[PDB]
RNA sequence: CCUCCGCAUAAGCCUGCGUCAGAUUAAAACACUGAACUGACAAUUAACAGCCCAAUAUCUACAAUCAACCAACAAGUCAUUAUUACCCUCACUGUCAACCCAACACAGGCAUGCUCAUAAGGAAAGGUUAAAAAAAGUAAAAGGAACUCGGCAAAUCUUACCCCGCCUGUUUACCAAAAACAUCACCUCUAGCAUCACCAGUAUUAGAGGCACCGCCUGCCCAGUGACACAUGUUUAACGGCCGCGGUACCCUAACCGUGCAAAGGUAGCAUAAUCACUUGUUCCUUAAAUAGGGACCUGUAUGAAUGGCUCCACGAGGGUUCAGCUGUCUCUUACUUUUAACCAGUGAAAUUGACCUGCCCGUGAAGAGGCGGGCAUAACACAGCAAGACGAGAAGACCCUAUGGAGCUUUAAUUUAUUAAUGCAAACAGUAUACCAAACCUGCAUUAAAAAUUUCGGUUGGGGCGACCUCGGAGCAGAACCCAACCUCCGAGCAGUACAUGCUAAGACUUCACCAGUCAAAGCGAACCUCAAUUGAUCCA
RNA sequence: GCUAAACCUAGCCCCAAACCCACUCCACCUUACUACCAGACAACCUUAGCCAAACCAUUUACCCAAAUAAAGUAUAGGCGAUAGAAAUUGAAACCUGGCGCAAUAGAUAUAGUACCGCAAGGGAAAGAUGAAAAAUUAUAACCAAGCAUAAUAUAGCAAGGACUAACCCCUAUACCUUCUGCAUAAUGAAUUAACUAGAAAUAACUUUGCAAGGAGAGCCAAAGCUAAGACCCCCGAAACCAGACGAGCUACCUAAGAACAGCUAAAAGAGCACACCCGUCUAUGUAGCAAAAUAGUGGGAAGAUUUAUAGGUAGAGGCGACAAACCUA
């Protein structure tokens, strides 16, 4: 994954991952179901439904896209409407 | 590679020049043409092809004299030396030419055709129709390019208000200016086809390597084809 | 000298390609020097010479990282030469024709010293430099006699 | 085919 | 005693057996002192051979072969003149050797002249003995190929037949010399022409190919592909192909018929062949005995005519059979000589080697034990033999498989035309009475074609290949929560039918052992008052 | 006690600073190292491929402005492996060193020499007294494998338990790797000395500092931030591409040469047969005389013959009477 560039030593990230998933201060990282706009005239209502959530991943494949991404990708961001502000921490969550 | 043709020389002479083989290789180096190489040793005797051709100070139409007919072995046909005024040429013989017989080469065309014997050169106009022609030319003064290998002959089929047709010993029609010269009857050493090799000894002497023993299959060309004849040939500008 | 795609779409192959001007052969004037040149020319450079209107122009207003040819440097010096010297151009008896063409280039003819090494690359720079100060050495014998005439001189009119 | 292996010659000097 | 040597020149090499000293040492395959050397000193003397020439024009048809008769073809290795310019002379270099190319003082390689056994030049035995095995010879009773795959080898001189290839010739330097390739002869295709090949040539020529002297012949076919004609054609000595069923008299086909198809349905000839198998086909000769050989028959169901067919002369280190001969090939081996050998003297390798104080039998065990179990055996130590074992040494098996490891080759595998050649359009030019013609070379674009280029050639598999399979669901195996393999046993699926709230949201759960996917569902907002088992396809991109 | 052993210093490495070199005479682009003669030709051009994408087919960092930061951000891309800016920011003139090597190390270097190759090209090894050698004296020994002093003793992975005694008694199937499993008769290893193989991020953990702030600008922060520690091997293909070097071997050709006794001569790509060319069969040899030889036996030997000299054609090629032949074993 480009773990040492050749221009400045420096860790690279992997654009796909940017392209498909967003990650939650947190740590939680939010993706999309695959094949929720593919064929739907052979689907029902709530298999629909619930193709059309956006869903989280597991630990595995959180730390897995904290590996594939970089440390600004990690940052803290005070976007002015942000529908997933309330969603960046974290609340009576024990151990 | 360091290859120079042993074509150089600028001046016409009688005695014969030593010719260096090539090997069917050219001026790289590389070979051209395949089964060329190693024969005997030959010298070039130089034919003049252009057989109306008047001396220094002189003008029109002259005499010349067969002194000998030699074998040549540079070509197919052999080549008599002949003598007029005071220079002596090669030329190519035609057949029932021997010593001791007179040639005539002409430039002046006639309003009626001439009787000429086997070994004259007139325009083709001057000429009659049907003849049998052999060493002509293509432009006035070109040269003989055109028939010229042994026992090959043409004939002149039509004259035209300017021009005369030929017909080719392949049989292509060729028309040319009137003016250009021509020489009257078949060309000399007939019965070569007949010639047999014998041996592939024979083939080595004459020069030619053997074929390669690669087997190649036949393509679709190699069936039989029937084309017409090819169109006239035109030699004759037009504005 | 470049590259292309097959049918210029980027998933198919890359094909090494040139492109060639397409050049003719033709005939110019030119009034400084009163001379006729057969030069191989394009297109681009025809419709350049008519809108600089003349070749003389064109040659004398076009930059060298334009022009893009040592013939039209020459040329240019040329041209520069002759208006910097005002020499007898066209020929005697035509004084007028002479100084009309002259006039016609005004803005031009940079001083005679600095037309000479328009358009000389750095060989023949160092070449004409290096003829320039050819100066074979003088005999000692004269620096000799010229000191010691001078010390001569300063003793005597003492 | 034909697998040969030429000899090595060692330096002279030792 | 040997001499198949030698002496010169060329080429190569470059002081490399001339003298003196050191020889205490050092290379001498040992030594004396000199070919496997150290230092110093000394030599190869030009007439031999190299190293040449003043221009400008011009001349140069008649081979050589005792060159004389004769006779040819493959047609050849040697010559001047005219005018101007020109009066100095013997420099320079090679000259040695026992010698070069092969890592070597290497049984190899090496041009020419001269005598072809010498007038040159050389030494097979360090000494001894007289074992085996091995190598090279010589002689051999009686027999005479009984040997053997085979008369290999040896000894004697040798008859006849067959297959293949006409012949002489060429080829895998280093396992194949042939039947393979070429080859005279025959035939097909292309080309109307000048300066760098072809060719200083011109359709009786040149080039690209097939087949293979000669003799007799080479049958039918253009449906398909290719090539050439653009008039829907021509072309097989182009790539190639030359039928099927049923009825057919006691045996067999069968002439004949009905039919279908095709371009034609394999003609002549030859024939169990170098010709799939059956096949040691059948039959006669040959032998005592014949899967061998020769001569005849055609279901040769896969022979066959320039993929050339069939005879034949000569030829062949080709492949077979044979008479006679004579031979230690053999019954059946023996004797001697030389080499080797063994001992003595001198000099002195290499592969190999975990360590070894290194036995036999039976059993065991990663399945074939010197080393383990049970027995037996057993002082130590050289020398000569032998080859049963040490799964003996050598070469990281070449056979087989595997690898998203290679490469050569062929295409009708995918991708492309950068390149060459054609076309068409555009650019460049010019007259022309509202129309037309557009020379050539460049350049851009497009199409066609030749030549190519790059890359790949799935998996499972009681080895691989071939066959079969690859996704989803139901049943058994797997009997009572769940799960559970098989190139195991059986069924199926890749849809269909009806409303169009098959709307929207949302607790809590299940889950094909991961993930991705997949499944159920309360409450609520609205609005009336879902069947089925599988019935299926991610991302990117459009 | 022989062979041996041991030794410091030639030099080298990485930085810094500074821009650095070259005619005594003679010769040297022709066959370089050549004193002295009449066609004057001439260079300027997009690398490719390995590799990665776990195949491969578009694509795959490598280019010559001090740093840092923006930022691995915008962007690019079989949107996938990966590739990746800029605006902007700001970058204190002088100081001759070493937690570098010390003869298998450090330069290949005592030297690009010897040696190997036709050529391009490849490429070594090694030395050690002392103030004085115009001190050759007696000391200085001690130490690897290999041997000698000094061969051997029934029986057995070589030892261990022991024992008064070395052995005899009893117990015991070398090591490494590879495997379901090896004493395995599976790999590797004669032996000694020297050399010879784990390189780093994200995020965590521990230990400090400061603390709603930390940090020596940029960045992070709902206890965080800063700093440190700790952490990812070695050898090996067959390949591919670019540019040079090769036809003194061999294949074919060009120029100009040479050789072929004797007999039968039919006239002759005729016959026997030397020299000469080739290599049929056998035996020997097989680390050989020889990286293809020897002896005998054979095919040809006036021709499509053999052969000396010089020259030509070269690798995406040449040449080939096609053997996938040959182009320096
Ligand atoms: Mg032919
Ligand atoms: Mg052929
Ligand atoms: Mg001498
Ligand atoms: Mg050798
Ligand atoms: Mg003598
Ligand atoms: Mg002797
Ligand atoms: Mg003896
Ligand atoms: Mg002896
Ligand atoms: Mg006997
Ligand atoms: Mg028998
Ligand atoms: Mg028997
Ligand atoms: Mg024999
Ligand atoms: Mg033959
Ligand atoms: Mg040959
Ligand atoms: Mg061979
Ligand atoms: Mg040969
Ligand atoms: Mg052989
Ligand atoms: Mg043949
Ligand atoms: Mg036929
Ligand atoms: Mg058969
Ligand atoms: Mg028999
Ligand atoms: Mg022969
Ligand atoms: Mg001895
Ligand atoms: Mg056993
Ligand atoms: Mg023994
Ligand atoms: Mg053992
Ligand atoms: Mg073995
Ligand atoms: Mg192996
Ligand atoms: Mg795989
Ligand atoms: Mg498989
Ligand atoms: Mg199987
Ligand atoms: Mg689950
Ligand atoms: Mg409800
Ligand atoms: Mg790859
Ligand atoms: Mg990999
Ligand atoms: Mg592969
Ligand atoms: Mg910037
Ligand atoms: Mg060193
Ligand atoms: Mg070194
Ligand atoms: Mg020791
Ligand atoms: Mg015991
Ligand atoms: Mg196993
Ligand atoms: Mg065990
Ligand atoms: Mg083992
Ligand atoms: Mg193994
Ligand atoms: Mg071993
Ligand atoms: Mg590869
Ligand atoms: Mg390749
Ligand atoms: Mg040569
Ligand atoms: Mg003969
Ligand atoms: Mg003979
Ligand atoms: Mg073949
Ligand atoms: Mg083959």
């Amino acid at each position: 994954l480009t773990y040492f560039s050749a221009r400045k030593g420096k860790r690279k990230t992997v654009k796909a991952v940017i392209d498909r998933f967003l990650r939650l201060h947190c740590g939680l990282w939010v993706r999309r179901k695959a094949g929720y706009k593919k064929k739907l005239w052979k689907k029902t209502p709530a298999r629909k439904k619930r193709l059309r959530e956006f869903v989280f991943c597991n630990k595995t494949q959180s730390k897995l896209l904290d590996k594939m991404t970089t440390s600004f990708w990690k940052r803290r961001n005070w976007y002015v409407d942000d529908p997933y502000q309330k969603y960046h921490d974290r609340t009576n969550l024990k151990v | 590679a360091n290859f120079v043709s042993w074509k150089s020389r600028t001046k016409y002479t009688i005695t014969p020049v030593k010719m260096r083989k090539s090997g069917g290789r050219d001026h790289t180096g590389r070979i051209r043409v395949h089964g060329i190489g190693g024969g005997h040793k030959q010298r070039y005797r130089m034919i003049d092809f252009l057989r109306f051709r008047p001396e220094e100070t002189k003008s029109g139409p002259f005499e010349e004299k067969v002194i000998q007919v030699r074998y040549d072995p540079c070509r197919s046909a052999d080549i008599a030396l002949v003598a007029g005024g005071s220079r002596k040429r090669w030329i190519i013989a035609t057949e029932n030419m021997q010593a001791g017989d007179t040639i005539l080469n002409s430039n002046h065309i006639g309003r009626m055709a001439v009787a000429a014997r086997e070994g004259d050169a007139h325009p083709l106009g001057a000429l009659p129709v049907g003849t049998l022609i052999n060493n002509v030319e293509s432009e006035p003064g070109r040269g003989a390019q055109y028939i010229r290998a042994a026992g090959t002959c043409g004939v002149l089929l039509r004259k035209v208000n300017g021009t005369a047709i030929i017909q080719l010993p392949s049989k292509r029609q060729m028309q040319v200016l009137e003016t250009c010269v021509a020489t009257v009857g078949r060309v000399s050493n007939v019965d070569h086809n007949k010639r047999v090799i014998g041996k592939a000894g024979r083939n080595r002497w004459l020069g030619k390597r053997p074929n390669s023993g690669r087997w190649h299959r036949k393509g679709g060309w190699a069936g039989r084809k029937i084309r017409p004849l090819p169109p006239m040939k035109s030699y004759v500008k037009l504005p | 000298l470049g590259q292309i795609y097959a049918n210029n779409d980027k998933l198919s192959k890359r094909l090494k390609k040139v492109w060639k001007p397409q050049l003719f052969e033709r005939e110019f004037y030119s009034e400084i020097l009163d001379k006729k040149f057969t030069v191989t020319v394009t297109m681009r450079t025809l419709d350049l010479i008519d809108e600089a209107y003349g070749l003389d122009f064109y040659i004398l207003k076009t930059p060298k990282e334009d022009l893009c040819s040592k013939f039209g440097m020459d040329l240019k010096r040329g041209m520069l030469l002759r208006l910097a010297r005002q020499d007898p151009q066209l020929h005697p008896e035509d004084p007028e024709r002479r100084a009309a063409i002259y006039d016609k280039y005004k803005e031009f003819a940079i001083p005679e010293e600095e037309a000479e090494w328009v358009g000389l690359t750095l060989e023949e720079a160092i070449e004409k430099q290096r003829l320039l100060e050819e100066k074979d050495p003088v005999p000692l014998f004269k620096i000799y006699v010229a000191e010691l005439i001078q010390q001569l001189q300063q003793q005597a009119l003492s | 085919k034909k697998r040969f292996t030429p000899p090595i010659y060692q330096p002279k000097f030792k």
